[PDB]
């Protein structure tokens, strides 16, 4: 077996245009552990993006947090782009301010 | 309440590309405090929580030694598991390890753990009585006979009820400010129409610690699985956690629905309505 | 403190 990641992209605080924040992508429930996660701003890949250390849950499955400092505006659109064997093509999830 | 300490280690083989990648991390409850990465440059057990920096060099030297050695052991186990399972040297496998203990409110030992998974599947584990092993299959049975011979269980039992719980209580003391805090969820509800006959109700929990939380929807005082969505509990990144739950709801029937929030930082459980 | 894993041979 192999497990396809559960993906969430969200801000650390409730979005308010012009006040800085953090963009998170959280990936969980997956296997094997190789994975590539990028964050996109209007389609382009963001340069500086941190991630947590690899860890896993009670079942055996892996999870990671990727995140970056940012300032959301009305104009800008964000997405997380996730790359894993279990996916024929990378999954791109748009940032929804309320999920 | 209770507490736990956990260590997790992961080895991933990559044939042709050299040595297995190895990564170990350690937690107290939901707060991470050490990590080691075979691919990083330090080659050192590294601190990841404020209240662990205060450990002396002797502590960092030993933790490094233990975890470097452990990575060689799991390097070895990877090769062995290939043989037991009769798999080719071409592909890639994962070996995961988990070790730790739980204590109670009095600080007394509640439970010990020590288990392995190969390729994401149970391999061998120490049972609750910390006296015998559970082996998932024929291959793990071989290892089980070995560790019975070697009296491994009894070593590990003595470590778990001793060193593990003593280190845990020592860490809980060193990080009192932080690890014994109990942040309740801040909650609110959101509402979006989906059509002229339906709307989404979303029930939010934010800024809580520890991660353990229950969010449940009721219609007219009865639980509802049907038409619910419930995301995994997620880190905010500043040390707190986040979760939500949602139901799709016929229009103008919002008032029949209630969201129940449970969490140990909460005196009484909370009830939200739209 | 990380466990003592020397005899954890498979």
């Amino acid at each position: 077996i192999q497990r396809t990641p559960k993906i969430q992209v969200y801000s650390r605080h409730p979005a308010e245009n012009g006040k800085s924040n953090f963009l998170n992508c959280y990936v969980s429930g997956f296997h094997p552990s190789d994975i590539e996660v990028d964050l996109l701003k209007n389609g382009e890949r963001i340069e500086k993006v941190e991630h947590s250390d690899l860890s896993f849950s009670k079942d055996w499955s892996f999870y990671l947090l990727y995140y970056t400092e940012f300032t959301p505006t009305e104009k800008d659109e964000y997405a997380c782009r996730v790359n894993h064997v279990t996916l024929s093509q990378p999954k791109i999830v748009k940032w929804d301010r309320d999920m | 309440g209770s507490h736990s300490m956990r260590y997790f280690s992961t080895s991933v083989s990559r044939p042709g590309r050299g040595e297995p990648r190895f990564i170990a991390v350690g937690y107290v409850d939901d707060t991470q405090f050490v990590r080691f990465d075979s691919d990083a440059a330090s080659q050192r057990m590294e601190p990841r929580a404020p209240w662990i920096e205060q450990e002396g060099p002797e502590y960092w030297d030993e933790e490094t030694g233990k975890v470097k050695a452990h990575s060689q052991t799991d390097r070895e186990n990877l090769r062995i598991a290939l043989r037991y399972y009769n798999q080719s040297e071409a592909g890639s496998h994962t070996l995961q390890m988990m070790f730790g203990c739980d204590v109670g409110s009095d600080g007394r030992f509640l439970r010990g753990y020590h288990q392995y998974a190969y390729d994401g599947k149970d391999y061998i584990a120490l049972k609750e009585d910390l006296r015998s092993w559970t082996a998932a299959d024929m291959a793990a049975q071989i290892t089980k006979r070995k560790w019975e011979a070697a009296h491994v269980a009894e070593q590990q039992r003595a470590y778990l009820e001793g060193t593990c719980v003593d280190g845990l209580r020592r860490y809980l003391e060193n990080g009192k400010e932080t690890l014994q805090r109990t942040d309740p969820p801040k909650t609110h509800m959101t509402h979006h129409p989906i059509s002229d006959h339906e709307a989404t109700l979303r029930c939010w929990a934010l800024g809580f610690y520890p991660a353990e939380i229950t969010l449940t929807w009721q219609r007219d005082g009865e639980d509802q699985t049907q038409d619910t969505e419930l995301v995994e509990t997620r880190p905010a990144g500043d040390g707190t956690f986040q979760k939500w739950a949602a139901v799709v709801v016929p229009s103008g029937e919002e008032q029949r629905y209630t969201c129940h929030v449970q969490h140990e930082g909460l005196p009484k459980p909370l009830t939200l309505r739209w | 403190r990380f466990p003592l894993t020397f005899g954890w041979c498979f």
